[PDB]
């Protein structure tokens, strides 16, 4: 999913 | 000598690093505490997911980065996040005890200390000679992080999109390298060389990363001992 | 009097505790350190992940649960883990501070330290009560523990298939607490019914806990402080 | 998937 890396790439 | 865009993108990607490099190693405490199965697994699988934030930091920073598409950002962090992380603890590195030293004696990792963590010399052999070479480069701050966006910027990645966009941003860089080089570091006629023979270096150890971090990944009772970040970051579940 | 398989089970669950519950507290060093946004967070989920081991292999000694279905049991645990986990911890709950010792200064938990891990009163209020009330009904060992068993083996559940074969393993354990309380407790008249309407606290506290949960795990920046196994058994993707 | 749990249930 990668949520966690989208996240942290904001 | 160089141009002015040249030297911004060198103070910027100075400046990224200091603003993601603690030489203070003050977060270290808050890692689960080392122990000397795998009885290293749950402190460096911390130290990995603390290094992952990092370079994610100092990605963002780079020049050209932040306008890729989010799945570009995340194709380019995913393949190259462990070379840049050995890139990035080549610092703490010493040339005479062979091993990285973060501030105190407990945060001082010999080869044995990632043997317990799921690793095998099959890695680590090739791993401690990437560094001692490395060393011995005698890298300036700025070339240090240049060859960090070189890394992250290789257009030749699985899952990379706009390689045209990307392998631009990397030429650039390279250039800016390859002008410093020439410019301010004397007796430096081949050092640009062999830093991009460093980074085909990388793509090895990376290889052979994956392959143990797969076969460790793959049993419950230690892929339970990993952190979210960690198990997105080296998963294949892109 | 009680028969034999009634106190073979009484046995049985008092030292599949013992061989589960650390007095000592000598793991939680081995925890990412306190730290008094959700400062708390990543010990309190180290803590959590802990206790899930222990229920896990707790459960695994309750006669009967070994010969579920792998999809019971999961559905079991999952359902109670939270429950069971307040339950554990009540043997270290303090009366006078109204705070949980374990060991150290470090390890002693205030319900403002649960507040730094993401909760509010809306729960940390009624599970400071039920650990007041559980506290004052002074079980013995072999009523705490038939209480955890029993917990563990409600066939009221979400995800339980078989809930015929739970409801009769639970059934079993509950007659042999209300046996003991009459043979062995003196002034336990009136307990054993004091301890069911326990259970229906646990069930209040444990809808409240959830949640406060979601709200957490849907949030990345905080998911990432989660370890795997809290992630899997607090999680909705069964 | 519960790979943990079922792994830890063995
Ligand atoms: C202990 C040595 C090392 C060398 C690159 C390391 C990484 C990051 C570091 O910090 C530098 C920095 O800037 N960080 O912010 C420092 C000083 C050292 C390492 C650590 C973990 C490893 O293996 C990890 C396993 O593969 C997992 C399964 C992922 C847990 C391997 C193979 C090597
Ligand atoms: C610090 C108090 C407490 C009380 C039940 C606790 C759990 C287990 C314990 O140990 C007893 C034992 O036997 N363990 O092996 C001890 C002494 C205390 C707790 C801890 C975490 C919590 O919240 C956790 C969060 O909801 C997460 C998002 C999951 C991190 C909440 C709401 C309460």
């Amino acid at each position: 999913k990668h949520k966690i890396l989208h996240r942290l790439l904001q | 000598m160089l141009s002015d865009e040249q030297m911004q993108i060198i103070n910027s990607l100075v400046e990224a690093h200091h603003k993601t490099y603690d030489d203070s190693y003050s977060d270290f405490v808050r890692f689960r505490p080392p122990v000397r199965r795998l009885s290293m697994l749950p402190h460096l699988a911390d130290l990995v997911s603390y290094s992952i934030q990092k370079v994610i930091g100092f990605a963002k920073m780079i020049p050209g980065f932040r306008d890729l598409t989010a799945e570009d950002q995340i194709a380019l962090l995913k393949s190259s996040a462990i070379e840049i992380i050995m890139l990035r603890s080549n610092q703490s590195f010493s040339l005479e005890d062979m091993s990285w030293s973060c501030g105190g004696p407990d945060f001082k990792y010999c080869i044995n200390d990632v043997t317990k963590a799921g690793h095998t010399l099959e890695l680590l052999e090739p791993l401690v000679k990437f560094q001692v070479g490395l060393k011995k480069l005698k890298l300036h701050e700025e070339e240090h992080v240049l060859l960090m966006a070189i890394c992250l910027l290789s257009p030749d990645r699985p899952g990379v999109q706009d390689h045209v966009r990307i392998e631009a941003l990397q030429d650039r860089l390279c250039d800016v390298l390859q002008a410093y080089i020439r410019i301010q570091h004397p007796g430096g006629r081949l050092l640009y060389a062999k830093m991009i023979q460093k980074l085909a270096d990388l793509r090895s150890l990376n290889e052979e990363h994956s392959k143990q971090y797969r076969s460790l990944s793959f049993q419950p009772e230690h892929s339970m001992q990993l952190t979210p970040l960690v198990l997105e970051v080296f998963g294949s579940e892109v």
